[PDB]
């Protein structure tokens, strides 16, 4: 009994709700998308711009 | 006899249940459990003292 008990506070402690995490992991898949696509556009169109300007 | 040497040997047991039973190396009751808080609110002042009479 006592090991039931402390199993399951351990995992509690430890274990991954894989709920949450997959959760996470798909926000940081997003975020890491929204990013590659802001950056897409931030290298390159403010520093053409000049070339436009010339 | 053999009735009261059982009986001994289950007092035993108890005694040594009182003295075993800990949460990760927190004795619970053998009686130094006392009462303890927990802090189970956001803010300062949210508190549940749990009390393990030996």
């Amino acid at each position: 009994n006592i090991q039931e008990n402390v199993e399951a506070s351990k995992s509690r402690i430890k274990d991954t709700d894989f709920a949450k995490e997959t959760t996470q992991l798909t926000k940081s898949q997003i975020l890491q998308q929204a990013g590659t696509s802001i950056l897409a556009q931030a290298k390159q169109l403010p520093n053409s711009a000049i070339s436009l300007l010339q | 006899q053999a009735l009261n040497e059982e009986s001994v040997a289950l007092q035993d047991e108890l005694n040594r249940i009182a003295e075993t039973t800990s949460f990760g190396g927190r004795k619970l009751l053998n009686g130094s459990f006392g009462e303890a808080s927990f802090q189970i609110g956001s803010s300062s002042g949210e508190a549940i003292i749990m009390g393990l009479t030996s």
